[PDB]
């Protein structure tokens, strides 16, 4: 079987029905992309996938049991980039990554950051970063993390290309090794159409 | 596994917090530790419990100082004098310095030791800056046995 | 992992260093307020030093809320460490205190000024500055759900209020309680038991209804 | 059962349809025979004159404001353990019943309190105690309507609810020492003189009725609300003619 | 069995009448506020999905007038 | 185009009207606050009852003064209406007139229950009224460049508090002495006189300074 | 000469230089685009150009004159349209357009907010409506303005393409007679090259 | 002329680095001798005895702490009208010297009413009216630390500047006559004896000039702050070693 | 010339020697604060433009390294 199965989820948000019926499962190593149409929606899906939102109707599941039960379990395996990058403007890049697990030491520290292409930045304020440079941080977390599940809200916004493709090859490095990531994009992404699977929440 | 790991371990600080804040509550509610009497509940028992006060514990007494019961002996800082409620009467030893507070016709309270026949070896006289105040239960007990004057609660031995 | 949390609050708090300080200035002009109305009379201010204290108190600690909470929905920060693997009770309990640590040991410090301001001796010091030790974390713990609840709002100033004030009632008639009884110089160790079994029920209580609130607020 | 068929939205929208009108009309029976039981045909007390009548208007204006918040606490638990959201909406149905008993209940004391104290408002425990109530009801208001989803309201609003419930019993009797000290009071709400007790009982039984009449209908109006759309109500309202 | 002997003197509950009269008007105007609210927002509600209906009515017009 | 702008400022605050008693509730609540601290006590009440009244007023205004200014930001309403063929001073003055019309008009009516429960005669509810009435507007015009400046901060609920009350200190110690004057029964027309010439001064100074106030806080 | 001309324009938004030394002048009758590289920056340059925000130094001028003292005229000659669309979500969609000069009466009403796709959608009110049908209304402000000068920053976000379709045969008709728009836009626009004229921000 | 070349940020950094040692040297001489004149080497007060020295260490602390506000008014003037950014700079760089000022006055103003009037603090008109000006400055200089542009910051602090500057006069007054209601006051901070008047003086203009020191040297601290990337920092920082 | 005719009758001036020499201590302190402050403050700056522009060499050191 595969761990993440959504069962019938149904949301409105502002009463307004943005899908219904929609249930898919993902077996271990796939590379689901959303590809719906409306910007907003998609990202409610994703959050409904990570349990920041209960269902509306119906349930996600993570490795057979719902997700209000194994939480401390879902949330080892888990990282979820939003639209907003997750970190704190007020501290330096090396200690906002340093909060999430590991880094410290060279073996995951000074590499990973300069893999998302903050190499020489590693020390300043994020407020004095540019948009682009703040997401890489949450970016580089990548690198370092150990979840088998990724979900990613844009993950390429305000990202040069030399940085897509090197994402994309540390993802589906990911993807290798039984690593599921869950993403939406705006842009045409240069991936071949025989690995991805796209998932649409068609109306 | 983890979860219940963790559920234990957050449950177990669940009841640490109830128990402490069952302990403090139940604390606080001892620690009113009402020895505090009026002397007609020396005489004849507190109002709502009928509890007797017993030889020699130590014991705090609200009353009115009466006029012309305080003889002070002229070699010592030894003090005799007679503190009432408009119930009883009891008398007070007190070996120390009085607050300048201490006036006749005026409310203190007495921390001491209870001897025989009703009388108090005070080790604490607290006398109040306000000359006309009167504590809650002794005003309670001179609210309802009526303002009868401190001449008819001088115990005519006195 | 709940003392990286704790650690890192600390750290952003004092990063700019500044702004822990506007909670003091704002109980430093409630406590200006009252004896520009009443009047520079000394027996009045003495008698009436325990409102102006703990209204000034009350104020102080929930205009402080906003930063509890408020900081972190627009940066991202408020859905990480509800991912983070621990339960999210421990991450509230992990900011309340980093908050009290940055809200209330200011006003822990400050209290021998308004101490001298008002016109308390030493033992009503005394008496003020254990009650605010126990009673700053119980504002702490009684804003928690209601910073929790109104963080999606746009306008959350005056309703927060509203919710937190009644909340915090009980603390007020036993803080204010035990500084008339200090003020007559009566031994005020009940009153401190009341407020120490608040602050452990609060403590124990809070986190897990402020809990679902965030995460009520967040989706 | 049909328990479970209770919280499909038309089918409750019909057992509140057919529940508002008889239960209506006993509430406005008993309510009103209660009244006139007690406000004639009946002694008044020896002390107090025939100032006593009014605690008819305060009691069950009383005990039921906390009452209904204790209801309200119910409804807020199912809300948060079973997620029904009908619950949630009973909450934000029954929070301005209570606080308009409340009020009735708080300014009804003052009108007792003047002819005794001489000033409308002597900062007794009871209205004290009234008077948070009432503000706790108004948070329970304002969070139900500064948020703009109403499925969200209602859940914020259980949340405090359940608070406000937990902490309700501490201010109660924090309020009741805060007049052990601070001089003391007398007995007033519940010393009733024999014979003058049927009335009042049936008055709050008149009462309950009508806070559930009320709620009954609140709820329809809310489920009207919430269920704008879907073709439930548009079968209901092409029926309507 | 009526306590008052005189109607009239019902009407002056033995001098304690202006406090217990204001209270009766007191109580009966806010819950009267509450049904007339209560019935008012039905009928409202009611006549807004009115509103809606028709205009989805005049929707439906129109997305004929195009198929045609 | 003074007026349209007043008369949109008021149908967009009585579109949901539940939000206009809020501070209204929160100044009962600070009424609530002070009686249970000092005391049930009916002489001491009634000598502080200007300290609490205008505390709690102060503290109403400076809360409900967050939707003069906050929601216009984020709808991007503000800047079209700096781009009204209009002096932006006008445009501020009508803003602050409605908000009176929102904030300070639910004090004025409140104003018999809270002179009911603080034992104030028929005389000093007219005086509490007369200078709630000459007070408020002055309130909404000190509060302009507060909330002026403070639009634009995340942070903007004690920064705001910091840099209004103080401006609000001469209102406060006029009202307090008229409310003192008019407690021992003494007429009151200086007072008010003084009440009305800072409104006058301040409602002739605040927008030319709030314009410019609200030109920074956004570019 | 032309009326809206830019001398040295240099902005410093936290300390970075997005851009120093612009200076163009536009005549009447031209649809000018600005091109951008970055997200933000050209926004400010919008927000610069209709004196929301002062050039930090240089100028603005309007038909010869600097914008710190002839505010009156400018303003009554133009209209902007943000990223948000300057309408209150607590009014209804035809109260909100009131507010905006002439409205009313049908010869200004009621056709407007037809040719931007909101026919039917009138009075309903504005929290209730899509993200899309929430800029139409300010998107329906164009067909009953007065203003010569029109600034946009993004206006076609989120409407379809015969809603586009309609926004441009408007525009060109403005463009038609004395009047400069300035717009800014993502999607690359179906009108041909020789009308427009492009003023890039380079960096 | 040259006051049009007293703009460029990197001129004004050389012209307040060659004025600071000077004048800092010339302020200590001042005050040293002021204070060495007036602590000793000077009569006392008949009523006070030997306290009155403090009238020294209070009334620089007053004046100046006034003074600043009002010269910080005209920086906040340049600020506005001509749009001058260093003058905007000029008001964050006065602030915390201001506040300081403002803070040791209380503090020597309490020290002295203490042997009068038994307690530390006693709400005189004076001490009030500084404690009001403490806000103020603390208003400024938070203001001045919220945002995050520093350039909007100082057109900021220099609008509340002005605020202050216009309600100041009414805050003063308002206050005395608040004095004047209630009760009384001693003459304590300008009635003072001949031959103890030179000192006073003296050590007025000591701190006139310790106030600019201070203010010309956190103007370089913020004007190297702002100016952290243009090559002029970069020459100096290579001039360095 | 001196008032104080003993040099250790003048650290106890008459008594009220507490308050005075309080203040001096308590005006001492928070100028000596401001001026180390501010001495650090700019050293501070200084410092840092200096790591900053190592760093801005050490990018300078990664273009010729992508050049070569």
């Amino acid at each position: 079987m595969g761990m993440l199965e959504a069962r019938e989820l149904l949301c409105e948000r502002d009463e307004r029905t943005l899908f219904s019926g929609l249930s898919f499962t993902l077996n271990a190593g796939e590379w689901v992309q959303i590809t719906g149409s409306n910007g907003a929606g998609k990202t409610t899906l994703l959050r409904l996938l990570t349990g920041l939102s209960r269902p509306d109707a119906g349930e996600v599941l993570w490795q057979g049991q719902p997700l209000h039960q194994v939480r401390d379990s879902y949330h080892q395996n888990l990282l979820w980039i939003g639209h907003q990058p997750g970190i704190k403007t007020r501290l330096t890049a090396l200690e906002n990554l340093h909060f999430y697990h590991r880094d410290g030491d060279t073996a995951q520290c000074l590499e990973a950051l300069a893999q998302a292409g903050l190499a020489g930045f590693e020390d300043i304020p994020v407020n004095q970063l540019s948009a682009g440079q703040q997401r890489r941080v949450a970016l580089a977390r990548l690198w370092l993390t150990r979840a088998t599940l990724w979900i990613l809200d844009e993950p390429f916004t305000a990202i040069d290309v030399n940085g897509v493709d090197r994402l994309t090859q540390r993802m589906a490095q990911h993807t290798e090794q039984g690593g599921i990531v869950i993403l939406t994009t705006h842009q045409p992404l240069n991936v071949a159409e025989s690995k991805i699977r796209r998932i649409s929440l068609t109306q | 596994n983890i979860r219940r790991k963790n559920r234990l371990w957050i449950a177990c600080a669940v009841l640490a917090g109830l128990a402490l804040t069952i302990g403090l509550v139940l604390y606080a509610l001892r620690s009113n530790i009402d020895l505090f009497y009026t002397p007609g509940e020396i005489l004849y028992g507190k109002r709502e419990t009928q509890q007797m006060p017993e030889v020699g514990q130590r014991l705090r007494v609200g009353g009115m100082v009466m006029p012309g019961s305080v003889q002070r002996d002229p070699n010592s800082l030894k003090v005799t004098f007679t503190i009432y409620d408009a119930e009883g009467s009891v008398d007070v030893s007190y070996e120390g310095i009085l607050p300048d507070l201490f006036r006749e016709g005026q409310g203190v309270v007495v921390q001491g030791e209870l001897e025989k026949g009703n009388h108090i070896l005070a080790k604490e006289v607290l006398a109040k800056h306000d000359e006309n105040y009167t504590p809650p239960e002794v005003e309670k007990a001179m609210e309802a046995n009526h303002r009868r004057p401190a001449s008819v609660y001088k115990d005519p031995a006195s | 992992m709940f003392w990286r949390i704790f650690r890192l609050e600390l750290r952003v708090a004092f990063r700019h260093s500044a702004e822990i300080a506007n909670p003091l200035w704002f109980f430093l002009i409630v406590i200006t307020l009252f004896p520009l109305s009443i009047g520079p009379e000394p027996q009045l201010l003495a008698r009436i030093a325990p409102g102006i204290i703990w209204v000034a108190a009350l104020l102080s600690s929930l205009l402080a809320l906003e930063r509890l909470f408020r900081d972190d929905l627009q940066d991202g920060s408020l859905e990480q460490l509800m991912l983070l693997p621990l339960p999210l009770p421990a991450v509230v309990l992990a900011k309340v205190m980093a908050h009290w640590m940055v809200t209330g040991l200011p006003l822990l410090i400050l209290s021998p000024l308004v101490a001298m301001l008002l016109g308390m001796d030493v033992y009503g010091w005394q008496v003020m500055a254990l009650t605010l030790l126990l009673g700053t974390p119980t504002l702490g713990f009684l804003g928690a759900p209601g910073v929790a609840l109104t963080v999606g709002l746009k306008r959350g100033g005056v309703l927060l209020s509203i919710l937190v004030l009644p909340l915090t009632i009980p603390l007020l008639i036993f803080a204010t309680a035990a500084m008339d009884a200090a003020s007559m110089h009566l031994p005020v160790d009940g009153y401190l038991a009341i407020l120490g079994a608040l602050l452990a029920g609060t403590a124990t209580l809070s986190p897990f209804a402020t809990a679902a609130a965030l995460r009520i607020s967040i989706q | 059962k049909t328990l479970h068929q209770l919280a499909i939205p038309p089918r409750l929208y019909q057992i509140c349809g057919w529940f508002i009108p008889w239960l209506a009309i006993a509430s406005v029976v008993v309510l009103t025979v209660g009244w006139i039981w007690g406000f004639g045909f009946a002694p008044a007390d020896y002390q107090q004159g025939n100032s006593y009548r009014i605690i008819y208007l305060h009691v069950p204006a009383a005990i039921w404001s906390m009452g209904i918040y204790a209801s309200m606490a119910v409804a807020a638990f199912i809300g948060l353990v079973w997620q029904m959201k009908m619950a949630n909406l009973a909450v934000a149905a029954m929070a301005p019943i209570g606080a308009v008993f409340t009020f009735i209940a708080l300014v009804t004391g003052s009108a007792w309190g003047k002819p005794m104290w001489g000033t409308w408002w002597v900062w007794d425990a009871r209205l004290t105690s009234e008077l948070v109530l009432l503000f706790l009801y108004v948070g329970v208001i304002a969070l139900w309507h500064a948020f703009d989803d109403r499925r969200l309201a209602g859940r914020a609003a259980g949340i405090l609810v359940l608070i406000g419930v937990v902490n309700l019993p501490i201010i109660h009797y924090s309020v009741e020492w805060w007049n052990t000290l601070h001089q003391g009071s007398t007995r007033m709400q519940q010393s009733i003189d024999p014979a003058m007790r049927s009335p009042l009982r049936w008055s709050i039984f008149g009462f309950l009725l009508l806070s559930a009449t009320l709620t009954l209908m609140r709820m329809r109006n809310l489920i009207l609300l919430m269920e704008k759309r879907r073709p439930w109500v548009s079968e209901l309202i092409l029926k309507r003619g | 069995t009526p306590a008052f002997a005189s109607w009239n003197e019902f009407f002056a509950m033995g001098g304690y009448a202006f406090f217990v009269w204001l209270a009766v008007v007191m109580t009966v105007i806010p819950l009267v506020v509450l049904v007339v609210h209560s019935v008012m927002q039905h009928r409202a509600i009611l006549r807004g999905v009115a509103q809606q209906r028709a205009r989805e009515a005049r929707l439906r017009a129109a997305q004929q007038q195009e198929a045609a």
